[PDB]
């Protein structure tokens, strides 16, 4: 029911406990207080209601001064209905965002804190610092800088001369004014021309995209523009909005390591809190790892009883000096159990501390579960460092580091490495034939060593090769390839993505690798912001290189800080990254306070969102459709609800704004996860007017986004060559716990559904009446090119037509990415239906059919070109733990299905071949129906 | 120096794979749970803390009614006054008394919910034995029958 009972606790020591509706604001709730309180003693003492402030317990646990009172109690969410009056008083400003962060990023700041460490304590101070100062800088700077910090350019791939009519009126009027200018008009000119026509100076204005915020400007002509080239490209004219300076301030307004030759060992003591057989004995398995690198024999302990604390008070000594630990040396541990075999557990430890300290002392590790993989290692040095959060009920390994030095010792700073690694026709050929054309034999990895200071000077792109074949238990050997690597010349993008992979676990590596991705740009790094995410998984620290740049670009790109913060925000629930990504998240906000405001509205939606599919989800098994989409309205309209879900920017594309809730268009969809189908109304011209979202909750989302980047990937490599497939790289956005976005794709439909012999080519016929056709059919042949393609490439089986689409405009695109890299190889698929739209309904049309095929294969020649830069992009996915994305032989399919290994000329008649196969195929599989 | 028929090799094939994914399938289902349950005994945590935080306020305003009683209460002659200030004083520490009955039976639920997520993690512990040997036997048949040069469509119709 409505009303809540609310105990409310005064600053005088009183006490009152009256009901008030849950629908309520806290500037209502102070009313009926202050009417309360006066027949209450201690009254007069009291000032007034203005000078006092709510304090609740919020859901995380944290106490939080509610200044705005605009809100109601349902959305405060208080822990328990308790509102306690305080002064206003200190920094209110300090106590708002820290409030705020916690909310918005899911974990309280305080359970940081309660951690008692000192990494946390200098990460938060350190990071928290220079994105303040970063957004303080930021404030200074003019109107022009803000608007391309806050909204920056959406340009076509570029970055024809025709010419076309384009609306545009001024801020706050209603009249306008319609006119032609060039494609290749720069847009200054196009505002010179409406400030004259007005008239009938001009650089204190720019340009809306009206409905929206897409802000045009700078030295690029028109039609480089994504909202021109679209709107060229329909034939519809653009609206604009002249907007002048002024209004956009409003809107920015308001002992040294090497002596010691003693080798390295652990006193293993006790297990905790273990679950086993008890019939069967208990082994610990250690191993010391650098990367993947085994750095010396693992050792294990003795067969111990199965019991909840196993004792073992045993030494274990390794086949290693303390003076050959590199850097990022790994102790990695498995608990098993045996009989006189079952991987219980494991935990990984650095062997140095964040500030270069060798560890010592007892150390106590609560162990993750180990999982059953095909690969089936003892050993898991893949794993994260981070201890299990779980650490009253998980499983744990109590150990000692040895105590082997009086004066506590660092791993020797880099100029201590430069002295040490400073002073050292026929065998060009054994090193040419090794490099030139993955895995090296270790006859060829000492010739590599040998010529190492060749590798630098003639195969600077080999450096990945010579990092591995590097002894890194020699410390020698490690001073040595460090000294090499500070005069490293810079790598391209492409090699450097490669050395962010978990191979290359040193702290000098990844600092190169960042120094050549600082000349990305912001649109070529958002191409690749999901795979530096998953990269932050195989971090040893807290405080690293690759999140700071992280952060520089979400500071300095608002669209970038956007997806920054989701992709980390949808893993806030996943114990082994939320200390990590949730220290990320409350930095980038202390940066971002504007943006803050804009996910907070976003956040509180999905809220909503969550809630209503779960009534939606219970009804449909209890009622037939047509009532539950009219309870789920009803549950819509309640103000609350309504208000959270309507004038909220998309998380989808923050550009958008998702104004007014259309609730009788709302509905939900008959999949398993009853996804709600929410729609929206906007200021926008025309098509753009409407817009559409699935919010999704119970499946996994982030395969179909995946998948989804790696096309728009495509679709930007295939139109930077002057290849348009019209491909539908719709947005897809993983925002919690199984929940995300999807965008609708408007004005489509199924193709089952359209199929209710020329089904297909009717419906182009009334979308696309008289003269339209000829596009229409265009529009179906380079995009069913273009995916035909692409879930090849991709290895994306199970393809029909209840998960193909058509849209109006006769564009081909595909839905529900369930599966790829084959989870045996996909053929290249041909449907005949599809060859009949290309062929225009005629049986035989050679001359079309021959423009499909070469679409075709251009576009897959395009993607060998390119194939390195996936195989490095799906080998930093594999971070991310996808089901299908496990392993070396699922990045195998894509060389594979690209053809790496073979020339392109012998690449693209084993295509052809593929090709004409699933022609043949396509016959005999449409010639079986009914 | 270097240390039965093919139908029959297929058959225990067939059945190897099918007690194996029946094995994938179990233990997936605990997997489920183990996260599950992990994902609800975080949430009781930070409730508990919460409760923790909301007794600490209701302690700080006892420990306020008392400091900002006394040195107003020596007026008396309004008895009157007095109490009212005093049941009303009563009435919070009766509130508290119920917080903490509250916190206390979500105690008891943690209690309980640690055992069962110990139970699952037992049971999941127990089954991976099995798993590793079914997945390594099923494995050993699919190797032994390539060898023997059993073509790959006769094979797949095994592993299904
Ligand atoms: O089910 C509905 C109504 C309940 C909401 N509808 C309304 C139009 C046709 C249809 C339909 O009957 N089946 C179906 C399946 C998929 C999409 C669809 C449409 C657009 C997308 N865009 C991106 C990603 N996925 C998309 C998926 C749309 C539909």
């Amino acid at each position: 029911n409505q009303s809540v009972v609310v105990d409310f606790l005064l600053p005088t020591g009183v006490y009152l406990n009256f009901p008030v509706s849950r629908n309520a604001n806290l500037s209502t709730i102070k009313q009926l207080l202050w009417h309360r309180a006066q027949y209450e003693p201690l009254f007069h003492m009291l000032s007034g209601p203005e000078a006092y402030v709510f304090t609740c317990i919020n859901q995380t646990a944290e106490q939080q001064e509610l200044e705005d009172e605009q809100r109601r109690l349902c959305d405060v969410q208080p822990f328990l209905p308790v509102l306690r009056l305080v002064a206003r008083e200190g920094d209110r400003v300090k106590k708002l965002i820290n409030s705020q962060i916690s909310l918005l990023i899911g974990k309280g700041l305080h359970e940081f804190d309660s951690l008692c460490d000192p990494e946390v304590n200098d990460f938060r101070a350190k990071m928290c610092q220079f994105c303040e100062e970063a957004a303080a800088r930021r404030q200074q700077l003019g109107w022009e800088a803000w608007l391309q910090y806050s909204f920056p350019l959406q340009l076509e791939p570029s970055a024809p001369n025709r010419a076309l009519l384009v609306n545009v009126k001024f801020e706050g009027s209603e009249e306008s004014f319609t006119f032609q200018v060039s494609t290749k008009d720069v847009p200054l000119a196009l505002m010179a021309c409406a400030l004259r026509k007005k008239a009938t100076q001009p650089e204190d204005y720019t340009l809306q995209v009206n409905g929206r915020h897409e802000y045009l400007y700078g030295s690029y002509p028109l039609c480089q523009f994504q909202y021109i080239c679209s709107c060229l490209h329909s034939g519809l004219t653009p609206h604009l909005t002249m907007v002048h300076s002024s209004s956009i301030l409003a809107m920015r307004d308001e002992v040294s390591l090497w002596s010691l030759e003693q080798p390295f060992r652990i006193e293993l003591i006790q297990g905790s809190k273990v679950n086993a057989d008890e019939r069967m004995k208990l082994v610990v398995q250690a191993g010391l790892f650098h990367g993947n690198e085994m750095l010396c024999k693992t050792v294990s302990s003795s067969e111990v009883s199965v019991c909840s604390e196993p004792v073992w008070k045993q030494r274990l000594e390794f086949d290693i000096n303390i003076c050959d630990l590199p850097r990022m040396a790994r102790l990695c541990f498995a608990l098993y159990a045996v009989i006189e075999d079952c991987p219980i557990a494991w935990a990984n430890l650095m062997l140095f501390d964040y500030k270069d300290q060798l560890k010592t002392g007892e150390r106590c590790l609560y162990m993750w579960p180990s999982v059953p993989d095909e690969k089936g290692e003892l050993l898991n040095p893949t794993g994260t460092v981070r201890s299990n959060p779980n650490t009253d009920s998980a499983a744990a390994l109590l150990i000692c580091l040895p105590e082997v030095a009086p004066h506590p010792v660092y791993y020797p700073a880099l100029e201590k490495i430069l002295e040490l690694g400073r002073h050292s026709e026929e065998e060009q050929l054994q090193l040419r034939e090794i490099l030139e054309r993955g895995e090296l034999y270790e006859h060829e990895k000492d010739l590599v060593w040998k010529l190492r200071h060749e590798v630098q000077e003639h195969f600077p792109e080999a450096l990945a090769r010579l990092l591995l074949v590097t002894k890194w238990n020699k410390h020698e050997d490690v001073a040595q390839m460090l000294y090499l690597l500070c005069s490293w010349p810079e790598l391209p993008v492409l090699s450097a993505l490669e050395l962010l992979d978990f191979s290359f676990p040193d702290c000098h590596v990844g600092s190169f690798a960042i120094k050549s991705l600082r000349k990305l740009t912001d649109d070529e790094l958002f191409q690749y912001l999901l795979q530096l995410v998953q990269v932050l998984k195989y971090e040893s620290y807290l405080d690293c290189e690759l999140t700071k740049f992280l952060l520089d670009r979400a500071l300095a790109n608002r669209k970038i800080g956007h997806f920054l913060f989701w992709h980390l925000r949808s893993e806030m629930h996943v114990p082994s990254v939320a200390l990590r990504f949730g220290l990320i998240l409350e930095a980038y906000c202390r940066g971002s306070t504007h943006h803050m405001k804009v996910l907070m509205k976003q956040g509180e939606a999905l809220s909503k969102l969550k809630a209503l599919n779960d009534f939606v989800k219970l009804s449909s098994q209890k009622t037939p459709k047509p009532q539950t989409k009219e309870l789920m309205h009803l549950c819509m309209r309640q103000e609350a609800y309504l208000e959270a879900l309507s004038h909220l920017q998309s998380p989808l594309d923050p550009s958008t704004l998702l104004a007014e809730v259309c609730v009788e268009q709302c509905t939900f969809m008959d999949s398993k996860m009853k996804p709600l189908w929410i729609m929206y109304s906007n200021e926008e011209a025309g098509s753009g007017g409407s817009v559409g979202i699935i919010f999704k909750n119970g499946d996994d989302l982030r395969q179909d986004m995946l998948t989804l980047q790696m096309i728009q990937l495509m679709d930007v490599l295939w139109k930077q060559e002057g290849l348009d497939l019209r491909m539908t790289p719709y947005g897809c956005l993983p925002t919690g716990d199984r929940t995300g976005l999807i965008e609708v794709v408007l004005r489509s439909d199924t193709i089952a559904n359209i199929q209710l012999k020329d089904a297909l080519l009717n419906w182009l016929k009334s979308k696309n009446p008289g003269e339209a056709l000829d596009r229409a059919i265009e529009e179906f042949t380079l995009s069913c090119a273009g995916y035909c393609v692409a879930t090849y490439v991709l290895g994306i089986g199970d393809r029909h037509s209840d998960n193909i689409m058509i849209r109006e405009s006769g564009q081909l695109f595909h839905i529900d990415f369930g599966h790829f890299l084959g989870n045996e190889r996909v053929p290249f698929i041909l449907t005949y239906d599809f060859v009949h739209v290309i062929q225009q309904g005629k049986t035989n049309n050679s001359e079309k059919f021959e423009r499909f095929r070469g679409y075709c294969e251009r576009a897959y020649t395009i993607l060998r070109r390119h194939g390195l830069l996936f195989l490095h992009l799906f080998a930093l996915m594999r971070a991310a733990g996808l089901p299908e994305l496990s392993c070396s032989k699922d990045i195998q399919y894509l060389k594979d299905s690209l053809a790496l290994g073979k020339t392109e000329e012998e690449a693209l008649k084993h295509f052809r071949v593929k090709f004409n196969e699933a022609l043949r195929e396509s016959w005999k599989t449409k010639v079986n129906w009914l | 120096q270097q240390d039965d028929n093919i139908e029959a090799v297929g058959k225990k094939l067939h059945e190897y794979n099918t007690q194996f994914q029946e094995k994938s399938r179990e233990y997936d289902r605990l997997y489920e749970d183990y996260t599950r349950t992990s994902q609800e005994i975080q949430m009781k945590r930070t409730a508990i803390e919460a409760f923790n935080e909301t007794i600490k306020i209701f302690e700080e305003q006892c420990q306020t009614q008392e400091r900002y009683s006394k040195e107003y209460i020596e007026k008396f002659g309004n008895e009157t006054e007095i109490q009212r200030i005093m049941h009303n004083y009563e009435k919070l520490k009766s509130r508290i008394s119920e917080i903490v009955d509250s916190r206390r039976r979500l105690e008891e639920d943690l209690k309980k919910q640690a055992a069962e997520y110990r139970e699952i993690d037992k049971r999941m512990n127990s089954i991976k034995p099995d798993l590793i040997q079914l997945r390594k036997t099923r494995d050993q048949y699919l190797m032994w029958l390539t060898q023997k040069g059993v073509r790959q469509k006769k094979l797949n119709e095994w592993l299904g």
